[PDB]
């Protein structure tokens, strides 16, 4: 069975950065991508950015553009997203979804079980 | 030259088995061989044509297959009249030699 | 000229390696399995490829949307006159798709419209796994990537019809490149039947790539765009690069320089990037002329060279020869033509494939022979 | 790093051969494109070419006097050997001992001059 | 881009009864290449969510099916036949088709 | 900026300042169409568009029975 | 290489020999009266050949049924939109095929669907005076037959539009055949231009036909569909059975193998059916490799062969081929290459189309001046 | 089965298994389009439709007089 | 066999020329403006040349007039289906025209209808400044100015999209034509490796022009329309008026006529205009035959003529060739072969490009050697 | 009338009394075509021959777009 | 042989000046010249590589133009030590000559 088995809950101080890492297994990582989702407590769901680890193409929303990047490291089967200059509103489960390796029609067919970025004073 | 030994010399088999000569050539060779079986006090007759194809004029139940280092001959269905010895031609280059001979043996 | 040192390589043999793949059994059960929730997804094949799997039209879902309802019932129900022209709009594609797979038998060149469209191509050119210099020079060049690609029928079972498009990977981006002309070089001495003639045979282009020259014997073949030169290394040699030396010194010891020779002094004109090469004897008349001020240059016999800027149409004889109306800087360096070295009672003229160091050993074997 | 120092007499009687000695480290001399020479000049003058050995074993001198000066080489004792004989005054000149290298790319065969020895300043007196 | 408004905001659900979930769009969600992709995801409290409905009317691999997809172009609906302890959570749509992907409100059901 | 230089020794002329695209190796990609499984068509109208309909549809299953045939 | 040995046979003769005996006053009459009662009729000329006639399209009796009483007529009523679109797809083929002919000039190749549907190609197909086998054959690959064929605009007068289609005849079937791949073999000393080269000239395909074998100089004619090779007896030599002895002994007596020298020493690559062979020379780095493992193979100088089992990819210096990955045994026959037993000094290597016999004749005749 | 053999003594393979399907000779056939003899359209109406009817036969007739000039 | 002595000229070179002015800063507001109020006008552009301008299609005024109104607006009013389908025809045009852009990579040929239409190149081959002889011939065989026409992208700007389009100029008109067929004469002795051939490499179209001779050596590029000969003169080389002399007196002294020479004896035949040349040699069996009479000839071993009377089909060995069937008179002339006056111990049989000058000295430096 | 001549000497034919037609020279002729200069359709309409002219209309944008890339 | 000669023999210029250095061929060469210039003292150092492209490791001040005849070198933002003498050599053909130098001095 493909499970995505994510990194621990981290606390941390405004203005930092985090990086959350989802390690994927059952599968070739090399054929398939992965998308972030952020999902604050009482929100909604939210796409933040797709990259594949066929090609490296990257996209991301535009609210969160500019702030977010994320870096692949296929020889591990994990992938790593850099989310720099946390705000208070970023607290949140940060959940990743599968994705085609080429941009096509969404899958998000596997999830991970998450990683609670909380930031407070 | 090119040297052809056979490696089984003195087999003995009974009616209804199956026997396979193997005839291996000192080096690659794309068919180019013949099979001829003579029986004692009488000349020897040709029965297959080349590596995977038979003779016209003889039993059905021999059949040859091989390319290479290493040909077999599958004979099926043995009678008592098999009863002789067959040898292994090459001639790919000149000269062409000969083996030196089953001496299939019935029990 | 040096076409026939080229070796025969299979173009199609990525292609139709991928095709035979696809027809063992249970391959595009797992293309239909891969490909069941989103529009791309690479597929591992049993032959350990990874290909990434696209599908570019849908027929299926239109008729068994639209049509099973009014075709498939006894009472049939009339359908409006759109809907019959929005299916030909629709197969029109498929039409010609299937037209041209059987005038070409499943082997089609270049990659037509219907074989791939522009945007279609665009997207799936932006998702190759290659580096941003080699995408951005792919989605600038299109038609050149049509031009020297092919489209393989491969299966048409379980309801799914697969052909495989191939197109090219530029691994050279950017490195110099350069195109050699050449035109008969000869004597010019009055008497018909006493002139010799020298031509380089290692015309066609060059372009730099890992400390070697590609040589492309082949001119006509490599496509020109602008500044840019697209060429193909499958017919191409691989030569060293002393190659360079021979535009400087074709005596040079490093390499030894590629020429034929013959006695058949044909008046005759090379039109080069920036200008003409006219090599005018016996007697031909050769001009060179402006479309507003007639004629501007005659050309004594031997060769001589003129430049774009001004001249507008150059004669040979009976043929008239356009040349190229491009911008740049031509340059003339005069010198010494090398035919006038070789003595006329002992030049072989019978080589259709020399050097000048085979031509100078046979001169060298005839003087030894005297 | 390349290194380049000449070593030999300054003070020659004319008429005799005068020898010099250059020793290199940091390259060596059959590498690809690496040729090493001499450039001389005399005070007031312009330089000249004197011959140079080349990594393929290609060799040439300047034809004014090439039946003159001759230049050997050895890659195993890492030194590099010019001999020039029957000393003029007009010969009193300053001799560079240079490494080349050759402009590969873009259709060039271009031997340039980039790395020069200190050189070594030789007086043809009485 | 485009928003889809995912209407019924909460179910109350009898055990027994079925429910029906529907998220309208903006646009018209047939690709050039024709197929309509909209998927439902489901998330339980405290655990990873995961995809029940992949294509409209489609059922996903390992997915029992009870959960059944209907609708096309524009109006797409779930229906889940039966109601039980198992199927507490919510739930989401998504499109494929236009970047970006969007997710409805995240609609709750509960038992009465 | 290309600049051409003619050499008058050899009667040959270069034309320098080009930049290479050469295509050094292949992708090869796997391109799907899916086709409907319509095995016949049982109407019996006589309406022209309907007729216009299994013209078309004729057309399109002689195009799958030809790439079948390949 | 061989293929300035062929005559220049006219392919299209017999097709305008027909065309021209359809344009004498009384033969268009005789056609017309031939297809009077059905649509296919042997008709009789005056050149006495009988050639099967066919009728494909009559847009006279749709025009004159529906269009005449609409646009005949001072009150014209107002046709439906349908009768205009039915108008559009059936005259569409008549517009693709003369806009065919405009191009073509009235000589099309291949016959396109316009010219033939399959269905009518088919139909002729098996309509043919011939064995059962051929027909057999012809219809299980109509893909070849097409291009192999020609369409010849012969008349248009009397309200009939002629056009005279040639179909191919394969008048041989199921004979064995075989594919002759050559690569250059050269001598791998260190010396840049001492190395001396040796190449076949006699590649292309072979197949037998009543007990003389037809060699194919030309490989990228014929054309090859899965284990059969479909190729054309007019661009064909005709050769004795001793042709069979080159591939086991080069230097017999019984046939002269053809072979071309040179000394330039080109490191190159022959994609054969089953394998590659790779030929890498002076300081040329050239290798094999398996599209998961990588580089799994180095060649050293000389000639040297590589199978299809495990390998993919094929590198040689700058250019990349790849290997056709067909099912199949490969064989390497260990032997001593034939360029060894040449002496360097008097190897002649000016031969563009030579034999072992003229090489070895040039060698003692230069013994014979020493 | 296709089966090749490489021959290192002549750097040559041959790639035998085939089976032929020699073209030997020809065979022609005429084919016939019946054509209709309309000389000229005399319907002045200004309908659409009858515009297309007129537009597809002012084409039809091209072709037929360009064929007639070949 | 000649090919290679033509002069690599750029036949696009008028056509890039004059879509480089077009691409200068100002020219797209000229070409407008002298169109402005005229369908076709003369322009004066920055290089000086005046170039007749043409419009053939304008979308702009459909649309602006037609759509605007409909698809413009928020509350659409629905359009009529004969508004969409007369859309469809309309633009149907430029839908072919880029998509041949596209394919063809920015230059196209021949002139496909889509380019220019039969009507409009009729128009425009009229408006040229050229005689009344040269119009009535280029009117009268449009598809041979179709296949010598290029049509070049130039610009797509200012609302303005325009391509050059490239028609033949045919500077000469009915002056005599004749093409020389060739076939390899041979010895026809019993041994098999001991026979010698010779064959003239100046096959070919010739054509007078001016006091002088135009020889195509590529004969298949020039087209033949009945009796006229349709070439080009920029594949062609200029020969002085004694090359006339070879076709009866080939050891003539004022014009070398050229030869190869080979020893490789085969059988082929050469299909003529009004006849066909067979050369059977070796143990082949070569007949001509008619298709109800059955063989009606055998030809011995040598080079022999089969007339057209009654010959329909040919039979050299295993391959068959198809004789025009054209109406003409044909003639055999008696003569002793020239193969037969060459010593077979020092017949030099190793050229491709050779004349019987350097074949008589290589034989005269032979016996020297001896 | 075409004549044809064989010598048996120099196993060559001749055919000759044909007519020229030799391209001598170029003529180079402006063809335009004008486009017009829609920058976007703004309709909402769900009307199916809407949609068939919206595509029209795409397909006729997307050539022009590929003749501007080139 | 192809002499060199630079017309500036004795050129001065002060610092903020640019300085046109140029170098004559005998006859028509594309490139392949080099420009070095040396300090008095020392050892001369490559500044230009070929014509229009610049050696590394030199300040980016310098920079090279010319192709024929004519070469020109083009020195923008004197500095109190450019004071030397440049000379440029000519490669077309062997022998390489030099020519005669240019002493630039300062104000």
């Amino acid at each position: 069975q493909v499970q995505l088995v994510q990194s621990g809950a981290e606390v941390k101080k405004p203005g930092a950065s985090v990086k959350v890492s989802c390690k994927a297994s059952g599968y070739s990582f090399s054929s398939f991508g992965v998308s972030w989702v952020r999902q604050a407590p009482g929100q909604g769901l939210e796409w933040l950015g797709w990259i594949s680890a066929y090609n490296g193409n990257t996209d991301y929303a535009q609210k969160v553009q500019g702030r977010l990047t994320m870096t692949t490291d296929t020889s591990t089967n994990t992938a790593y997203m850099e989310l720099r200059n946390l705000r208070s509103d970023d607290t949140a489960v940060y959940y990743c979804a599968r994705d085609p390796p080429a941009s096509a029609a969404a899958m998000f067919d596997y999830w991970g079980q998450g990683t609670l970025v909380t930031v407070s004073s | 030259d090119i040297r052809v030994t056979q490696s089984p010399s003195s087999l003995s088999a009974s009616v209804g088995d199956r026997v396979t000569i193997t005839c291996r050539a000192s080096q690659t060779i794309a068919s180019y061989v013949n099979w001829y079986q003579q029986k004692p006090g009488r000349a020897p007759e040709l029965l297959i044509y080349a590596a995977s194809i038979l003779q016209s004029g003889v039993p059905s139940r021999f059949s040859g297959r091989g390319s290479g280092t290493d040909f077999t001959l599958t004979i099926n269905g043995l009678q008592p009249e098999d009863f002789a010895t067959y040898y292994c031609q090459q001639s790919y280059s000149s000269p062409w030699t000969f083996g030196q001979g089953t001496k299939v043996e019935i029990k | 000229f040096l076409g026939f040192l080229l070796g025969v390589g299979s173009a199609i043999a990525s292609g139709v390696a991928v095709s035979k793949v696809l027809h063992l059994e249970g391959e595009v059960n797992k293309i239909k399995s891969a490909l069941l929730s989103t529009n791309k997804a690479v597929v591992s094949l049993s032959n350990g490829v990874s290909v990434l799997t696209s599908k570019v039209l849908d027929l299926k879902n239109y008729i068994d949307k639209q049509l099973l309802p009014i075709v498939n019932k006894q009472s049939c129900s009339i359908p409006n006159i759109e809907t019959v022209i929005e299916f030909q709009q629709k197969n029109n594609r498929l039409l010609e798709i299937t037209r041209e797979f059987s005038v070409n038998a499943g082997v089609t060149t270049p990659v037509s419209t219907y074989m791939l469209t522009n945007s279609e191509l665009l997207s799936l050119i932006n998702d190759m796994p290659i580096t941003n210099d080699q995408k951005k020079l792919m989605s600038n060049n299109v038609q050149i990537v049509r031009q020297q690609s092919y489209s393989i029928m491969s299966i048409i079972k379980e309801e799914v019809l697969a052909y495989v498009v191939q197109l090219p990977l530029y691994g050279v981006i950017d490195t110099p490149c350069w195109k050699l002309h050449t035109s008969p070089l000869c004597t010019t001495n009055t008497k018909e039947g006493s002139n010799i003639c020298l031509t380089r045979t290692d015309r066609g282009w060059y372009c730099d790539n890992a400390g070697s020259v590609s040589f492309f014997p082949q001119a006509e073949t490599c496509k020109v765009q602008s500044n840019r030169v697209f060429c193909d290394t499958m017919n191409s040699l691989t030569l060293p690069s002393e190659v360079n030396l021979c535009n400087v010194d074709i005596f040079n010891p490093k390499y030894d320089c590629k020429i034929m020779t013959s006695k058949t002094d044909v008046s005759s004109s090379v039109i080069t990037s920036l200008g003409a090469i006219v090599s005018c004897y016996g007697k031909t008349k050769c001009t060179a002329s402006n479309k507003n001020r007639g004629i501007i240059k005659t050309f004594s016999n031997g060769c001589d060279y003129v430049s774009n800027k001004g001249v507008d149409t150059v004669s040979v004889g009976n043929t008239l020869y356009y040349v190229n109306k491009q911008e740049g800087k031509s340059l003339y360096v005069k010198g010494e033509p090398i035919i006038n070295f070789y003595d006329p009672l002992v030049f072989p003229s019978d080589e259709f494939d020399a050097s000048i160091s085979q031509v100078n050993e046979k001169i060298n074997q005839s003087l030894a022979f005297i | 790093q390349v290194q380049l120092v000449e070593s030999g007499p300054t003070l020659v009687k004319p008429t005799q051969t005068l020898t010099l000695t250059c020793s290199f480290s940091g390259f060596s001399l059959s590498t690809r494109g690496v040729g090493v020479g001499w450039v001389r000049q005399p005070p007031g003058k312009a330089l000249e070419c004197l011959g140079f050995t080349y990594w393929d074993g290609d060799e040439y001198y300047s034809p004014s006097l090439r039946n003159r000066v001759t230049i050997s080489k050895d890659t195993s004792k890492n030194q590099v050997v010019l001999t020039l004989t029957n000393m003029d005054p007009v010969d009193t000149a300053t001799y560079f001992c240079v490494h080349s290298d050759l402009y590969d790319r873009g259709g060039y065969y271009l031997y340039y001059f980039d790395y020069w020895g200190q050189g070594t300043l030789v007086t043809v007196s009485s | 881009d485009v928003v889809m408004t995912q209407s019924p905001l909460s179910l109350p659900v009898t055990l027994g009864q079925p429910a029906s979930i529907s998220c309208r769009s903006s646009q018209s969600l047939v690709y050039s290449d024709g197929d309509t992709y909209l998927s439902w995801f489901q998330q339980r409290p405290g655990q990873s969510p995961r995809r029940l409905i992949y294509k409209v009317s489609n059922r996903d691999s390992g997915v029992p099916d009870r959960f059944s997809g209907s609708g096309s172009g524009t109006d797409f609906t779930l229906k889940i036949s039966r109601v039980e302890a198992e199927d507490v959570g919510v739930y989401y749509c998504m499109q494929g088709t236009h970047w970006p992907p969007a997710f409805g409100q995240g609609t709750k059901v509960e038992i009465k | 900026n290309i600049t051409e230089e003619f050499y008058q020794s050899t009667c040959s002329a270069v034309s320098k300042g080009y930049l290479s695209a050469l295509r050094t190796g292949w992708y090869t990609s796997v391109i799907t169409i899916e086709l409907s499984n319509i095995k016949e068509i049982k109407c019996n109208g006589t309406d022209a568009k309907v007729k216009l309909i299994k013209q078309e549809l004729d057309k399109y299953k002689n195009a799958v029975t030809e790439l079948q045939l390949l």
